[PDB]
Formats: C-alpha cells, structure tokens, sequence
C-alpha cells in the first residue's frame, strides 16, 4: 500500500542514515566529514527526487536527521574552517529544512547562519546559503526581522549582483518569501534597502523564465503594501511585471512545476491564500501575477482533484470579479482560464454603462456579484439601472427585502465597486 | 511592590538573574523580577535596571520537564504549586511583558507536566490558565513564548490553536470562523457564517449589527466580544489599507489608539488630513466611541499642522533620462540591467531598452530617448558589433542608436566586457567613430568601484 | 500606571471606586486637567454630578501647582564602564561590580550575553571603544586562555587591547589573581599589568566600591 511503499523506501534511507552518521563522527580533516556528508546528501536527494511518493519519504527522513544528531551537527560543521566541509554542509542543509527542521534552526543557531552569509565568495556555498536563507524566509515573521536585522535580506540583495543562475535562482525565491512572510515593518525596510532596485536585474533577466516569475512575485507583493508602493514603483521593476505574465503559458509554468519533482502539487492550502490577496489589490501588476500563479495551481489541482481548496481560500469569487469588472486582456486572459480549470461559470464581463442598464442587466450583475438571492425580488420591483445607482438603505430593507444589516452592507459595496467602474457619459 | 522597588530590589535581582552556578537560582530571581514587572506603575523602574533583560533568554535556554522533574522527582514541591500559587502565575500570562509572559508560560508548563503525571489537570481549568495559555498561542510574536504556552496546552490535552494570520482586513469567511473559534464565541459561527462576515465587514462590526443580525442577545457578550475584536484590531496588519501608516500614529499617541485604524483609513483619512477633521466625524464615520479618545485623537491632530505639518511633496518629473544603456538584446542584458540598477541607486535617471520586442515602431521611440539622455553607456559585450558590421542598410537598432548618439554629439561611454576591438573599416562610417572613446572595463568583482569610474565620466 | 487611585483617594475615600472606570478611558493624572464633565459622566461612568465636580476641580488644580511636566530619562547610550571578566569565574564579581557602580549613578556594560560566540568580538568591542573606563575583574584564571593568545582569539584579550589601544581607564579588580609574567602574555596586552589593581573585600563591598570609584572618570 502507499504507507508500505513509503516505509519499505524508508527501511533502506534510515540505516543507510545511520552509517553515514557515523562518518560524521569520524573528525577527517575533509576526508570523513567531506564524504559523509555527500553521503547523506545524496540518500536524501535521492528520497527527493523519488518519481513515486518521494516527499513522505524523504519528510520521514530529515525528521530523523533531527532526531539523531540533529541539525546541531550540521550547524557546528558550518563553522568548520574547512572550505569544504562548510560547503558539503551548507549543501545538506538547504534540502533538509522541512518546517520541523527550521524551527529548530531558528533557535538553536539562525546566528550560525548569518555568519555564514558574511562570507559571499565561494558561490558553491554562497549557492546553499542563499538557499538557507531562502526557506528561513518562509518561518515566522520573529524569524524575518531577525534575518533582516543581522545582514541575511543584505546577503541576498548582494548575490543579485552576481551571475550565477541557481544562486539567483535562490535570492529572488527568497525576497518572495520575505516580502510574503516578513510582515508591514520587514516590507518597509526590504524597500528602504532598495530591494525593488534589485529586483530588476533578475526580472529582466533573458537566460531564465522562472527567475523572472519568480522576481516578479517579489515586486507584485511589495507593490501591494499601500505604504511602500510609490517607492517599489520608482524603481521601475513593475513595468516588466504585465509584459512577462502575457508572455508565458500558465499551464508550463504548471509542468515545470508537476511535471518536475520540486514544488510537485506546486503550493499548498497556507501558501495558496497568500496569492489571493493578489487578485484583490488595485495593482494591476498584482493582479496579473497572481492570477497567474491561481492559474497554474488550478491545472495541478485539477489534475489531481483537490480542488475545494480554491473555494475556501476565496479564490473562485476572487477571480470572477477579476472577469466582471476587468479593463486588461492579460488579467481577464488568465482569470477566465483558472475559472474554466476550477469548472465553474465564467461570468461575462459587466457593460459599463450602468445608467443605461434595463432590467436584465441589472440581473445579470446580481448573479455575478452573489445575490442572486435577491434577483426575484429585484424583478418584481423593476430595478433597472438608475434605480440602482440610487438605491437607499430603506428601499433595499423594507421594499427589496434585504433584512440583515451585515447583507446591506455587503450589497453596498458591491454596488460602490460597480459605481467607480460605471461609464456616465450619458449623464455626466 | 513599590517600596521593594525604590529600595532597589531588581538591581538587586541581577547578581542572582545573571548566575552561572544555578540554573534555579535564576529562575527564581526571574519570576522576582517578572511579577514586579507586571505593575504598571514601577515597570519603568524595573525596566531601568536591567534585569529583564536577562528574563527571556533565560527561559529560552531551559527546558520545561525539567524544572518539573526538579520539582516531582525531588522531595521538596513535589506537586509543584497548589491551586492558589498556580492563581498567581496565570495574571503573568495575561501581562503586556513579553518577559512576564514568558517566565509565566514556562513555570504552567512544569506545572502542567506535574498535574497530567498525577492526573489533577482540572485545576487548569478553573484558573483559567487555558484560556489564557491559547491567546498566548493565537497572537503571539515570539518563538520562546508560544514554544512553551503549545507545549503546555498539549500537556494538559487541548487543541493547540494555529496562530491567526495577521492581515485581517484581508481574510474571507473562512478565516473569521477559525477566529471566532479561538476566541470562544464558536457558537455565533453559524450566525457569522449565515451572513458571511468576511475580515472587512468584522472589523467594521457595529453593536446594532451584532445585536440583530448575529443574534448577540446579550449586552455582556457583546461586550465581551468586543473586548476580543479589540485585541485582533490591535494586533492586524492593515498594510493594504493604511498608505500613511495611521496606524503607527495612533499607536504612539496611545497603544490602545491603534485599533482605530482601520475606522479612520476607510473613510480615507490620513496623516496629512487628520489635521481638519472634526470630534463629530470622528465619532459618526471613523467610529470612536469614547469621548476621551475622540478628543486626544482630535488635539494631537492639530498638533501635525503644527510643527510636523505634512507638506506637499515633488517627486522627478525629468521625463529627460541622464543615461542611456544600449546592449546587445541577448549578451549585454545581464550587464545593462547592472549598470541600470547602479546609476538608478547613485541618482541617474537610467533609460534601458525594456522592450523586448525589437520591433513594431521600427527604430522610433527609442531613437528620440537617445536625442533625450545627456550620456549614452554602451555595453560593449561580445558580439556587440557584429550585427552592425557592413549595415549600410542601418537596420540594426545598436547601430542607429550609437548613429543617433554621435549625431547629437553625445557623451558616449563604452563598457568593455568580452569585447574583441573590430577594424573600424568593417563598420559603416557613420558609426566607426564610436571606436574613438575610451572604454572602460568592467570589474565582475568591483562592481561598486567600477560604478564610481563610470560616474567620473557622466555629465 | 500613574496611582490615580491614590489621588483619587486623596480627594475623598470613595471616589477611589472611580480609578478602573477613569484608567479604562486611559486617562492618568497627566491628562485629567483635560477632562470634562461629559466625558467624566459618559465615559467614567461617574454618575452623581457632586462627585464628577470635585475630580473635576481638583483635576485643575494639579494644571496650575502639581503640573505633571515633561519628563527625561538618560538617552546616554555611552556606557561609563565596561566589565571584563571571565566567563565562568568572574561572573559574580562582575555582576556585583555592576549592581554597585549602577546604584552609584555609573552606566555599566557588562557582557550579559550567555553565547561568546555568534558575531565574533564586534559589537562587545565597540562598547569597549564606547566608555570611558574598564573595569577587569582578575578572577583566577583571568589571563591564563590569554597567556600566548597571538591569534587573538580569546574575547576577554581582544577587549583589553582594545582598551589599551583606545587609551581608555582600566581598572583591574584583584579577587584571586595570581600575577602571570608579562612576557606569557601577547605584546599588545602586556601593558594591562602596569595598572595598579584594587583588592576586593568580600565583607567590606561598600568600601571597596567608594575606592573604585575614586578611580573613574
Ligand atoms: N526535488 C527536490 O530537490 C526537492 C523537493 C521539494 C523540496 N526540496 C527541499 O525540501 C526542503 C523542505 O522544504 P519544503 O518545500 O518541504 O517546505 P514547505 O513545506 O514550507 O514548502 C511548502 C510546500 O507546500 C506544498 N505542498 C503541497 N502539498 C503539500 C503537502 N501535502 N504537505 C506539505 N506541503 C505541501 C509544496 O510541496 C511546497 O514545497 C527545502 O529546503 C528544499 O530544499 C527539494
Ligand atoms: N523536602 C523538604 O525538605 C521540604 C518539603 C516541603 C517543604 N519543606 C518545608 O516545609 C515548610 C512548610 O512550608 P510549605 O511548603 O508547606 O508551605 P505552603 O503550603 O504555603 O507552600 C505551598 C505548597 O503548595 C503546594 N501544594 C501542592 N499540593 C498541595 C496540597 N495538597 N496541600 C498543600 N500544599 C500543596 C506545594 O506542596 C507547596 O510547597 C517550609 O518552611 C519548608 O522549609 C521542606
């Protein structure tokens, strides 16, 4: 069965662990150590790159790593003045940091880490560090400030200067996660850092396409933070955003995703409603990014069947209100797409003329707008569209029959939105 | 409290709180200075001496089970605390003292250790220790403490709460049931679920609002749930909303002020109006109830208009660029994207070729930006003048644009990087002059002393 | 947090039932001179006009004689004193030397860090290089990781240097010491020797302090 699979995977990796932990009690001058830690390295690269179920297995095994020795070895292996051994060890660590195995690195020894990350020359190690640093990010927001207080954010804001295509790989998969996990005060200082600035040599990057996705999730969440969007925006970096999200298909993006091994069901239920507030900001660059990644994810839910997640993170009512009121191809493109995947009614987009609305209209943007509750009601009573855009809160409770207080105040500001999208040439 | 205090008794604490031969002679002088910490009144005294200091790291360092296994498996507090000693660890939990909440989650968590092993956990209950241990759980910011209040409440078998995201003003329907279930009103989740209270209509939630439409009866519930959603107000990130960071000004006015953020920043106020609003306003849109509230609110706003008056600002209209970086659209991008970056940061308006097109407006927009910028860098990587050798057709964009660039007579700067030196003969006379400036090399390494080079040269 | 319960009592016994109602709307007796009758009766819940008058009266009082001014705690980051000591055995004669001198009116920097490690000698030292004087509690043992420490390795060494090198007041602390030989220890911190050290007595803690801080400056 597909637990025997795991454990019968796992009766191989845990001895072949063990032995491996005895080379890392054997103190070789690089000899020992350097080999045993390339041992391990390659029995959980293996376990993560298993075309089967791989990541219960290879959970089961950084758990392990843990529970025995820990990351404690590690950690006092990555002060070892042997290029080589910091290297090997750096190379472990970055695949083991499962988030078990980073809340433990956040206490017992994130000072171990930023130490490392003084150091920013041997890209072999400047490789893993950056990718230390990428998944530390991802922690609380005690662990980002921490990271961005000692030099870690000035660490990967560096090694965007360089050229090496999986350490910036690296560093722009971690200013995502720091701008998405750091909080209001880590997005203020990532800006005052010019963090936007240095997102710009990897968005506009022309040797990788993920790179660029990538550095431009980056620049989409920092713009949605109202305080620091001026500055993100003088950067420049937000002009490239729109241009690259038409360029690429969602669907590839979802095979260099699910077709791969890393990021195989791409993201999950806590990461998912962290793109959802994408799709409701007032950049459009947020938008586009977002129903980007919404798209992508609903080509492997699908593929695999869960997809109840899009309905409880909010994303399906998030996405048809990106069709109805949209003014941009890229964005409608790609949110009418995921609508499709998800197998619910695309909606079609509002007529902007709201004055000019009969009857029917006014039906139609009630059924898009979820009160298709109240479309009875609102056609027995002939509410055409100036009638709309005059209606008070006595009419809509004593003569349309919206009891609640909360559902009037929910109706209103649907109907503010669709106030601000309205043409009023014919009045105006 | 305050006579231990001005006799000097946490200065005095330090000696003990700073040991290095007991690990419970600090823990002891830990809970002294901890409890002294928690009385509002000599907090700033206790604070001054610096002995708190010394309280977090310290609870980090030990380990719960074993202060209780000094404790159970010695003959001394053997159970520990006793139902009235444990009543006075739980006001720890439910201090503003990071420090004190801290020293308080790591003596209940011995505690819950001792009382599972026997089987008297019920004691937790009466306290009211859970309660307080999940809201240590639910908004906390610390590792150390939501560490050791997890621990216990899955000591004393609870459901350990998952910590509450903090952006409320964007949550959904589902993110307002979960809270309602760790604040303890599970029971209005139907009614809040019925009418779909999503994060901006909770934190917009009025007393007719939760007395009709959610069927909060009561007028202690109400103000009962009104004290939580205070603390979630307080706690929120409103960084969607807030442009002017209302809320750090309200914070410093008063802590308790910051819950009025999300009231004042949706009727759009800011800092840099707060200055004209009115007591009425701020009672009827932004929702601030308490008179005394509304009236600091009101003077400290005048107060802006006063010396920190928020005045109007001017951001670079020189649609004019200083530079532009011209490259080959596939080798130089990489070294151009650099320069661009550089010079933005050292306060040069940086026109790059953004366009990946290389097409459409054939040689059109792109042509005036040149005629535009004062200086004109060129990154000279390999392969950058092969497309342009023999193109008497002037096809190539590189071409025009360094044609354009001489024509104006332009400051033109070469970036050697890789690049071979051509005959000038193999290029079209009208740009064979390029090859006269001096170009400078580009150091992988002194990116920074590079840049500085670089900028000796602009005009 | 500002005792209105004892002002509040001092007007009249039982007006002290009023404090959790009054620091409920954050008032202190900072800002009661501020207050008004409706707020007293809307907000405070005081109910009988006679009562919310004398609060309010004597509210104005503390504005015009006990006026709560502005006030001004030392923002001198600067330490005075830094104390060096060993890790392990200095610690107690450390942390009384800092208690003393603190209850004196002196900024003392002592390493309340547990770790001596993490940002190898980097911010430790430029507190070393921050005040004016440096105390060095001679612990036995104090100089003995220091002795032939040329890598300049030893934190305690490193501090000393620092403070010879900064010319900075250094007062030694002898509680146990055993003089080492200078040429045991690194050139650059020999010199630490030359300097007079001060006897601690165990007993008489106050006196010996009251000569330490004859020394200071
Ligand atoms: N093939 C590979 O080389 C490979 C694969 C994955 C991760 N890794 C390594 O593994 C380490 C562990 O980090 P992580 O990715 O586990 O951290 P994480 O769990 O915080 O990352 C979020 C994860 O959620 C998603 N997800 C979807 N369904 C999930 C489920 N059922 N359970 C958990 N997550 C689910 C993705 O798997 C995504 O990786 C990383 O340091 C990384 O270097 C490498
Ligand atoms: N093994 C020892 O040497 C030892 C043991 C305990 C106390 N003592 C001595 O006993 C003296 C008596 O002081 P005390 O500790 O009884 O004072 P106390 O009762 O006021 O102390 C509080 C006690 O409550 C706790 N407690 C838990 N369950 C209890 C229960 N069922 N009944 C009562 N308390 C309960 C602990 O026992 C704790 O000691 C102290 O002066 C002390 O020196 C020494």
């Amino acid at each position: 069965g597909a637990g025997t699979e795991v454990q019968d995977a796992l009766e191989r990796a845990l001895p072949e662990l063990q032995q491996a932990l005895s080379a890392l009690k054997q103190a070789g001058g690089a000899r020992a150590v350097g080999a045993g830690l390339a041992e391990v390295f390659q029995l959980v690269e293996e376990a993560w790159l298993l075309p089967a179920v791989g990541r219960e297995v290879a959970q089961g095994l950084c758990d392990a790593i843990r529970l025995d020795g820990g990351l404690d070895l590690l950690l006092r292996l990555l002060q070892a003045p042997e290029l080589e051994t910091r290297v090997q060890a750096a190379r472990l660590l970055e695949q083991i940091l499962v988030a078990e195995n980073r809340d433990r690195v956040a206490r017992i020894g994130l000072g171990v880490i930023l130490n490392l990350a003084k150091e920013r020359e041997p890209v072999e190690l400047a490789r893993s560090v950056a990718g230390i640093l990428e998944h530390m990010f991802k922690h609380s927001e005690e662990t980002c400030q921490r990271l961005v207080a000692a030099g870690g954010l000035d660490a990967v804001l560096y090694w965007c200067r360089r050229t090496d295509p999986a350490l910036l790989r690296h560093c722009a998969l971690a200013l995502g996660n720091c701008a998405l996990h750091g909080g209001q005060a880590v997005q203020r200082r990532m800006v005052e850092k010019r963090a936007a600035e240095w997102l710009f040599p990897l968005a506009f990057s022309k040797e990788d396409e993920l790179l660029r996705l990538h550095a431009c999730l980056a620049v989409a969440v920092l713009a949605t933070n109202k305080e620091v969007e001026r500055e993100v925006e003088r950067s420049g970096t937000l002009a490239l955003v729109e241009p690259l999200v038409a360029s690429l298909d969602p669907g590839r993006f979802a095979r260099c995703l699910v077709d791969a091994s890393d990021t195989s069901q791409g993201r999950g239920p806590d990461d998912l409603q962290r793109l959802v507030p994408l799709l409701d900001s007032n950049r459009l660059e947020a938008q586009c990014i977002g129903a980007f990644y919404l798209c992508a994810e609903a080509a492997i839910k699908s593929l695999q069947g869960k997809t109840k997640v899009f309905s409880d993170i909010g994303a399906i009512q998030s996405l048809k209100r990106l069709v109805s009121y949209s003014t941009n191809g890229t964005k409608s493109a790609l949110a009418k797409r995921a609508l499709r995947l998800l197998g619910e009614e695309v909606p079609r987009p509002i007529l902007p003329s709201v004055p000019s609305w009969k009857e029917a209209e006014v039906q139609t943007w009630l059924q898009q707008i979820g009160f298709s509750k109240y479309c009875e009601s609102f056609r027995e009573q002939q509410v055409d569209g100036d009638l709309l855009l005059r209606l008070t809160e006595e009419e809509l409770q004593t003569d349309l029959g919206m009891k609640s207080g909360i559902t009037r105040k929910r109706f209103f500001r649907e109907l503010t939105e669709l106030k601000t999208f309205a043409n009023y040439s014919t009045c105006d | 409290q305050r006579r231990m205090v001005e006799k000097r008794a946490a200065e005095w604490l330090f000696p003990l709180a700073f040991s290095k031969e007991d690990e419970l002679l600090r823990l002891h002088a830990c809970l002294a200075v901890a409890v002294l910490a928690t009385n509002k009144e000599v907090e700033r005294e206790v604070e001054r001496s610096g002995t708190l200091a010394l309280v977090e790291p310290l609870v980090a360092s030990l380990d719960p089970g074993r202060f209780a296994r000094c404790l159970v498996d010695a003959s001394d507090t053997s159970q520990g605390r006793g139902p009235d000693d444990l009543q006075r660890l739980v006001p720890l939990l439910d201090s503003n003292r990071l420090e004190a909440q801290c020293i308080g989650a790591f003596y209940l968590c011995a505690e819950a250790a001792i009382k599972s092993l026997q089987g008297k956990t019920k004691v937790f209950s009466d306290i009211g220790a859970i309660q307080s241990l999940k809201r240590l759980v639910s908004y906390s910011t610390n590792g150390t403490k939501s560490a050791l209040a997890k621990r216990a409440l899955r000591l004393l078998g609870e459901e350990v709460p998952r910590p509450i995201l903090p952006s409320v003003p964007s949550w959904k329907e589902a993110e307002v049931q979960t809270w309602l279930q760790q604040i303890g009103f599970s029971k209005y989740c139907e009614s809040f679920r019925e009418q779909q209270v999503d994060g901006d209509l909770l934190l917009r939630l009025t007393e007719e609002e939760l007395q009709t439409d959610l069927g909060m009866k009561s007028g202690i519930t109400r103000k009962r749930f009104f004290r939580e959603l205070t603390e979630l107000k307080t706690f929120a990130n409103y960084s969607t909303c807030d442009r002017s960071n209302l809320a750090d000004w309200l914070g410093s006015l008063d802590p308790r002020f910051r819950q009025y953020t999300y009231g004042l920043v949706s009727c759009g106020l800011d800092r840099s109006l707060l200055h004209r609003v009115s007591e009425q306003q701020l009672l009827e849109d932004c929702g601030i109830h308490l008179g005394v509230h509304r009236a600091r609110i009101l003077t400290a706003a005048r107060e802006m208009l006063h010396s920190p008056l928020p005045c109007t600002g001017g951001k670079p209209s020189g649609d004019t660029p200083d530079v532009f970086i011209s490259y080959r659209r596939n080798s130089g991008s990489q070294l151009a994207s650099l320069l661009k970056v550089h010079l933005q940061l050292h306060g040069f308006s940086v026109f790059i070729d953004v366009e990946k097109l290389e097409a459409g407006k054939f040689e059109d927009k792109l042509i005036q930006s040149v005629m535009g910028a004062r200086n004109f860098v060129l990154v000279l990587s390999p392969g950058a003048l092969d497309k342009c050798m023999q193109d008497h057709d002037c096809k190539d964009w590189v071409h025009k644009q360094i044609v354009t660039a001489l024509s104006c007579g332009k400051n033109i700067v070469p970036i050697i990087d890789g690049f071979e030196w051509p005959e000038p003969q193999v290029l079209p006379e009208d740009m064979q002059a390029v090859l006269t400036f001096n170009g400078i090399k580009w150091s992988h390494e002194y990116q920074e002393a590079t840049i500085e080079k670089i900028i000796r040269f602009l005009q």
